[PDB]
């Protein structure tokens, strides 16, 4: 009997310590996920802009290439 | 000895929050300035209002609160109104930037920038607790800091905390008055992500507040105002049991334990009585069968649904007030016996019952009538499920055609976290289904 | 607090522009040389929005001003509070583009754009918590449509994150005589489903109408129209520059109206529709901003859906009585609502009336029935391109024929996109 109260009280400490453990998995999984979405599609909004800049060059270009 | 600190976040949680500590002060005879003369011990004391308030030296009683928006200009009304004294600077927490009812701006984008700091001034009151019991969390499941926010906050205190139990009351959106079309997203993903996290939720449909404004106080288009003080009753009904004490008193613990049978099943659904104008209460006492026959009246709930369509699995009653056992057993019995209402048969068909005997306050220039007592319900009946429904469905029309979805993509998340959410309230949907069936 | 910075360009942006501020100026009572004097402390809470601090308690639009005709730099100094303007604030080319889109956008337009974006960051760069830019511009020009798209794409470059809105006034033959219109707009609509987050569409043939069939008025003018867009402007602002709980900035505002991204150009309504020099009651005003007459697009409400709705009442009138209107309207209009959007009409009430009238409605509506606009420019376009007329002038400046094609075919898929939402039901 002795060694049993022993075991559940350790299985509760256990638990609530597993129970904290993946909160702060999810959690800092979730974060960096969302990080690196929000880059991305920051990133591919700048670059379709970028592309504008090479299109507007080009076409200033092709104006005065035209005698 | 069991401290509680109370976090209040986004509009909602704030103005809520305002209204429950002015009503607090008058119940505790607490001025203003914090200085209340009838505490003889200056500087601190294990009184029953110490749940909620410290002492400085200086006689000041201060809230055990923190404010938290994204946005300045609520609690900039708080930092200048007039319990602007009651409050440490330091418990008044804003940004710049507000979430724009989104509720992935709360939880990523903008409310990561504060959170540390959140928890930080957080940590500054635990701190100075002998023995912290827990948090209350207000808040709206609408709004984007409402949402997003509160549910990081839950997430992170789950981990500093472990232990620490936490309830919250949640405003839960009604068309009258709401703001935004995408509040049915914000709520699924707010309840998905704290569903885990909290011990206990007490649902405030801003529907059910506005109707009985409007039919019990015959306030013709009730504002936040209105609905604030209202809904500072309850919640005050609610925290009396902590903030108080008295030989009849049953403890919020007390109740907890009754009415959550399963983790997951922790919504009770309050119903508070009398709601009565001061016209209307002249000449008229309502006894302690008046008020407790009129919890089972579903224009008195504080989330709409029907009882009478369910199961209970609790049920609780908080009287306040002149209330004297004789009585509240008289009329108790009587519900028992005119058979009125039906338990899950895995559940004892009993009433946990507690009585504070200070009587309930009101505000000046409000517009409740005071009386000489009060009782606020809470059960627990599967109908509250249908308050779920409700949502499930107008997320469901919604995000069949990906309305609005890219606001929430273009802050980083994916499809992936609104099905997600939505499968884990189709589950909660069936779990208040399960509980209500006959056991084999 | 929560700043915008208004930009207008070429001749119509300027003159719509300069109303906008002598209009929203009276409202929050400030004379021309920028002093307050007005009589309630409701007009100076959020009079940063649109206002800069300047000492001696002096107001200073958040305002700038860019055309590549140099004339209309001068017609805005004269006009009432032409005195109001930061002076470095100008900003004037030297030719002007006449008419010629590849001019605003490419060559021209991009000389001038550096010096406009100077102007732009020194006000972004003050700026507590900028919640981002609103410009007024005309779609039928060069410099407005051209220069003005050009400035869009450049400043969504530095500030990836704000909001931007516009005003854009689109063209009709009964009101310019250019042939070459139809290809400015064209190319216009192609950058804004792009770059902008809220566009609202004044409709030139719908200002027209409004002022001849309705008005009475018997050869409207530019001032004529103008009346009704300044009308407009100060409706659908009044929730950004007054205390109130709904659509109360630009984001809470784009994400209530825009539920896809490329459809977001809104359909303005107000009433009482009215000229210069001379009551309604809440279900007057209530039904008349449903109303097709009400409309500056030309558009039929009752022939498309409403993805979104916002609804403004200003003047001293019952709240009970505008909700109950409210719903009336949508029950009696439910087809006209698409279903799969829950609570997709909101409603703002402001007590401050606007100026000479007890009680006003503006209407703000995201409907499908605005393909009608763009399958009219989209006629013309077509009309013309297919001969391809006029080309030259585009060419020339070194435009590509494809660059035609693309955008014709983007207003084309926006079109049916519009329709595609017009047509889903709930199941
Ligand atoms: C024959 C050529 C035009 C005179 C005339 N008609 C047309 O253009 C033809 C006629 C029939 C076949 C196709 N349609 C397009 C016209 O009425 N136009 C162009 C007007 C604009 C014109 O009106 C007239 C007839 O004087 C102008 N209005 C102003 C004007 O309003 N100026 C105000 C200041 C101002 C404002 C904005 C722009 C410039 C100047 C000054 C005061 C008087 C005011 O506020 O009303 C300038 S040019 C409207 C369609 C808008
Ligand atoms: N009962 C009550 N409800 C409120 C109050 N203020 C806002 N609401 C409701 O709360 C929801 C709107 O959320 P808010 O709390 O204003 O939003 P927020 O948390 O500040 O989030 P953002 O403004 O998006 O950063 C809507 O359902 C409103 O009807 C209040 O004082 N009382
Ligand atoms: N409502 C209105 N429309 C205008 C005004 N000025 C010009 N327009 C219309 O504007 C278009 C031409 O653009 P404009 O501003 O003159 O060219 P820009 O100066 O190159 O920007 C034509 O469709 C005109 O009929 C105005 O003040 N009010
Ligand atoms: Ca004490
Ligand atoms: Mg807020
Ligand atoms: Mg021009």
């Amino acid at each position: 009997k002795r060694e049993h109260e022993r075991e559940v009280i350790q299985k509760a400490i256990e638990e609530n310590n597993n129970f904290i453990k993946m909160a702060k998995e999810k959690l800092a999984q979730k974060m960096e996920s969302n990080k690196e979405n929000r880059e991305a599609h920051l990133a591919a909004m700048l670059e379709r802009l970028q592309e504008k800049d090479k299109h507007a060059e080009e076409v200033r270009k092709n104006k005065e290439l035209k005698e | 000895m069991r401290e509680c600190i109370s976090i209040h976040v986004g509009q909602a949680g704030v103005q809520i929050g305002n209204a429950c500590w002015e009503l607090y002060c008058l119940e505790h005879g607490i001025q203003p300035d914090g200085q209340m003369p009838s505490d003889k011990t200056i500087g601190g004391g294990d009184d029953s209002f110490n749940t909620f308030f410290s002492e400085t030296g200086a006689g000041k009683h201060v809230p055990r609160a923190v404010f938290v928006d994204l946005e300045p200009t609520v609690i900039d009304e708080v930092r200048t109104g007039t319990y602007r004294q009651l409050f440490h600077p330091e418990q008044l927490i804003t940004g710049k930037e507000d979430a724009a009812n989104n509720y992935a701006r709360g939880h990523y984008t903008i409310g990561k920038e504060i959170i540390d700091l959140v928890l930080d001034r957080i940590r500054k009151l635990a701190d100075q607790c002998t023995g912290l019991q827990g948090f209350l969390v207000f808040h709206s499941f609408g709004g984007g800091t409402g949402s997003g926010f509160t549910s990081l906050l839950m997430e992170r205190l789950s981990v500093d905390y472990g232990k620490k139990s936490k309830l919250e009351f949640s405003i839960y959106p009604a068309p009258q008055v709401s703001t935004a079309v995408v509040e049915p997203y914000n709520s699924i993903l707010t309840t998905h992500t704290t569903l885990e996290h909290s011990d206990c939720a007490f649902m405030v449909d801003n529907e059910a507040i506005y109707d009985i404004c409007r039919r019990n106080l015959d306030i013709e288009r009730p504002t936040y105002t209105n609905l604030n003080r209202l809904i500072s009753q309850i919640v005050s009904s609610i925290t009396a049991s902590l903030r108080f004490d008295g030989a009849l008193n049953v403890d919020l613990t007390e109740f907890q334990t009754n009415l959550v049978p399963y983790p997951r099943i922790h919504f009770p659904l309050a119903t508070y009585a009398p709601v009565i104008s001061a016209e209307k209460a002249y000449h008229e006492q309502l006894s302690v069968a008046e008020i407790t026959n009129a919890c089972f009246e579903p224009a008195n709930q504080m989330v709409k649904c029907d009882p009478r369509h369910g199961k209970y699995m609790a049920c609780c009653l908080l009287y306040r007030g002149d209330v004297v056992p004789k009585d509240v057993n008289a009329a108790i019995a009587t519900i028992k016996t005119k058979r009125s209402i039906q338990f899950v048969d895995w559940c004892p068909t009993g009433f946990k019952v507690g009585i504070n005997y200070q009587p309930p306050t009101v505000v000046p220039g409000g517009d409740l009538a005071k009386v000489q007592r009060a009782v606020c319900m809470l059960s627990n009946t599967t109908a509250i499920a249908e308050a779920w429904a409700r949502l499930d469905h107008k997320f469901d029309l919604m995000y069949a055609k990906r309305a609005f979805v890219h606001w929430y993509v273009g802050e980083g998340m994916e499809e992936g976290e609104f099905s997600e959410a939505r499968e884990d309230m189709a589950a909660l949907e069936k779990d208040y289904e399960e509980v209500g069936v006959d056991s084999v | 607090m929560r700043e915008i910075v208004h930009i207008q360009a070429g001749q119509c942006g300027n003159q719509i522009g300069a109303k906008f501020w002598e209009v929203i100026s009276d409202e929050h009572g400030i004379d021309p040389t920028g002093s307050y004097h007005g009589d309630s402390d409701l007009q100076l809470e959020r009079i940063n929005v649109y206002y800069n601090e300047a000492a001696g308690n002096k107001y200073v639009p958040r305002a700038i001003l860019v055309d590549l005709e140099p004339g209309t730099m001068d017609s805005v100094r004269s006009g009432p509070f032409g005195q109001i303007f930061r002076p470095d604030n100008f900003v004037f080319g030297q030719s002007g583009a006449g008419n010629n889109w590849a001019k605003g956008h490419y060559t021209e337009g991009a000389e001038l754009v550096d010096s406009v974006l100077d102007v732009v960051r020194k006000e972004s760069e003050s700026c507590d918590c900028l919640q981002g830019f609103q410009l007024t511009h005309s779609l039928g020009g060069g410099t407005g449509s051209g220069m003005g798209t050009l400035l869009i794409s450049k400043i969504r470059e530095e500030y990836p994150d704000r909001i931007m809105n516009t005003f854009s006034v689109v063209p009709s033959p009964k009101v310019s005589d250019t042939v070459v219109e139809p290809y400015n707009a064209t190319l216009s609509v192609h950058q804004l489903v792009e770059n902008t987050d809220e566009t609202y569409c004044i409709d030139n043939e719908a200002l027209y109408d409004i002022c001849f069939r309705t008005l009475k008025l018997t050869t409207p003018t530019y001032g004529d129209l103008n009346h009704l867009v300044s009308a407009t402007m100060s409706g659908v602002t009044t929730c950004l520059r007054f205390p109130g709980q709904l659509n109360a900035d630009l984001r809470k505002l784009a994400v209530n109206m825009v539920p896809f991204p490329r459809l977001h150009f809104f359909m303005p309504g107000f009433a009482p529709l009215t000229s210069r020099g001379s009551a309604l009651t809440v279900p007057e005003l209530t039904q008349q901003m449903f109303d097709a007459k009400n409309m500056m697009a030309a558009c039929d409400p009752r022939h498309g859906r409403y993805l979104t709705v916002a609804a403004v009442f200003r003047g001293r009138m019952s709240m009970k009585e505008v909700d109950e209107q409210m719903l009336n309207v949508q029950n009696k209009n439910s087809s006209y609502f698409v279903e799969w959007i829950p609570n997709n009409v909101k409603t703002a009430v402001c007590d401050i009336p606007p100026r000479g009238l007890k009680m006003s409605a503006t209407f703000i509506g995201n409907s499908t029935a605005i393909q009608e606009l763009f399958k009219r420019i989209s006629e013309q376009f077509t009309a013309m391109f297919r001969r391809k007329a006029f080309l030259h002038w585009y060419t020339g400046e070194g435009m590509d024929e494809m660059e035609f094609t693309e955008a014709e075919s983007n207003m084309n898929d926006l079109v049916s996109e519009y329709q595609q939402y017009q047509d889903a039901t709930a199941d």
